[PDB]
């Protein structure tokens, strides 16, 4: 199968700038037929795919004059002119030329803001929980940029590999910073055996981590 | 307008079937071929096979050998994907495409209709409230949270006071634990707020007709 690789995961294109999605083929995409059926997606959140350009260089009906098209052989490389918000969402390259059309990848456009820190917070289990024998504990990181994070739970100390659960949002709408949630779920008996419970943040905007604690 | 309407969302169980309508309006049916498309979380948008309105005959990607079949019913212009034994990793969004005999693109997708299976029987969630176990004004802000833990099936919805508190909302989305949901949102609201004044967090569950209220009260 022609394996597309295409990358960046993630293009933080600052709107208004040209752009340039690449990808590539693990074998040609010229057929015997002589021509090259590489094709472009467009994916907005939740929603169908779209064509956008055909053969490589040709706009699909309504595609305008923003975007173009290039490459032959191996790599190829779809370009927005200038940004504009109406155009963001993930971009999916597949080629229709041996069987069967692959698809790679998956470039999401996303905003590209100045580095922030996450608000982390950190919550110990609320009195109903324990009740029912449950504990969770709930660390939320909040309001940050650049989109990854490393996430530690030392709990005593000793790190904690398993009953973690995290969970994402994607870029925010309006402040174009992330935000997850690390949720470490244990049995009361697993819990009461220890005092001492930290969330850890390694992220790109700090000299050492950032640590959050309460002591049980 | 032209287009191919696809089926409803179904919820099925392992061991069952389900048989997807991709009916195609406003385009000549059989000068074009019905393409399939599996989309499934993190996993790649995957071509599952072809259905040939010309000819009858369908051709599938050696993946959805058998278990999947494509039907046809052309009079009434309807295409049919059917899976028969769903097993629980079926779960994904089925795309159903106008594929063309030229440029070999597929141009018209249909919305999408997404299969979930699973053994879990419709729950309940239980709202715990989540108040800081006393931490300072990081600058003259708090950040309370309710989580939204046990649930099937999807969807939960959690506002705070009502609908008067968006900005500082963070809902995260529904992560698994053995066959059922569990979910978290926080609310940030300046110093002065709480506890002077009450922040809570409306939980909804639709799917059980439960609608849950925990007020946020301090620690
Ligand atoms: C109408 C319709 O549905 C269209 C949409 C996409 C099209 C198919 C896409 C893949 C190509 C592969 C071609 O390559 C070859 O010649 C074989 C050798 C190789 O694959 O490298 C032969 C026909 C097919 C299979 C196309 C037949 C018609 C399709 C199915």
């Amino acid at each position: 199968d022609v394996v597309m690789t295409q990358i960046p995961l993630s293009l933080p294109v600052n709107l208004g700038d040209q752009a340039s999605i690449s990808c590539r083929s693990s074998q040609s995409l010229i057929h015997s037929n002589g021509n090259t059926y590489l094709h472009w997606y467009l994916q907005k959140p939740g929603q169908s795919p779209k064509l956008l350009m055909y053969k490589v260089s040709n706009r699909f009906y309504g595609v305008p004059d923003r975007f173009s098209g290039s490459g032959s052989g191996t790599d190829f490389t779809l370009k927005i002119s200038r940004v504009e918000a109406e155009d963001l969402g993930i971009y999916f390259c597949s080629q229709s030329s041996h069987v069967p059309p692959t698809f790679g990848g998956g470039t999401k456009l996303e905003i590209k803001r100045a580095d922030a820190a996450p608000t982390v917070s950190i919550f110990p289990p609320s009195s109903e929980q324990l009740t029912s024998g449950g504990a969770s504990v709930v660390c939320f990181l909040n309001n940050f940029y650049p989109k990854d994070i490393n996430v530690k739970w030392k709990i005593d100390g000793s790190e904690r590999q398993n009953g973690v659960l995290n969970s994402w949002t994607d870029q925010d709408s309006k402040d174009s910073t992330y935000s997850m949630s690390s949720t470490l779920t244990l049995t009361k008996d697993e819990y009461e055996r220890h005092n001492s419970y930290t969330c850890e943040a390694t992220h790109k905007t700090s000299t050492s981590p950032i640590v959050k604690s309460f002591n049980r | 307008q032209i287009q191919l309407v696809q089926s409803g969302p179904e919820l099925k169980k392992p061991g069952e079937t389900v048989k997807i309508s991709c009916k195609a309006s406003g385009y000549a049916f059989t000068n074009y071929g019905v393409n399939w498309v599996k989309e499934a979380p993190g996993k790649e948008l995957k071509w599952m096979g072809w259905i040939n309105i010309y000819t009858g005959e369908p051709t599938y990607v050696d993946d959805f050998k058998g278990r999947f079949a494509f039907s046809l019913e052309t009079s009434a212009s309807t295409a049919y994907l059917e899976i028969n034994n769903l097993k629980n990793e079926d779960t994904a969004t089925y795309f159903c495409t106008r594929g063309d005999y030229v440029n070999w693109y597929f141009d018209v997708w249909g919305a999408g209709t997404t299969v979930t299976v699973s053994s879990a029987k419709t729950t309940p969630p239980s709202v715990y409230p989540l108040a800081p176990g006393s931490a300072a004004q990081t600058n003259s802000m708090v950040t309370l949270g309710c989580l939204v833990k046990g649930y099937f099936p999807e969807p939960v919805t959690v506002t705070w006071n009502s609908g008067s508190l968006s900005s500082g909302v963070h809902t995260f989305p529904a992560v698994l634990q053995s066959d059922l949901y569990t979910l978290s949102s926080s609310v940030t609201v300046p110093s002065s707020p709480r506890p002077s004044e009450t922040v809570t967090c409306n939980v909804a569950h639709p799917a059980s007709s439960t609608k849950v209220d925990k007020k946020i009260v301090p620690r």
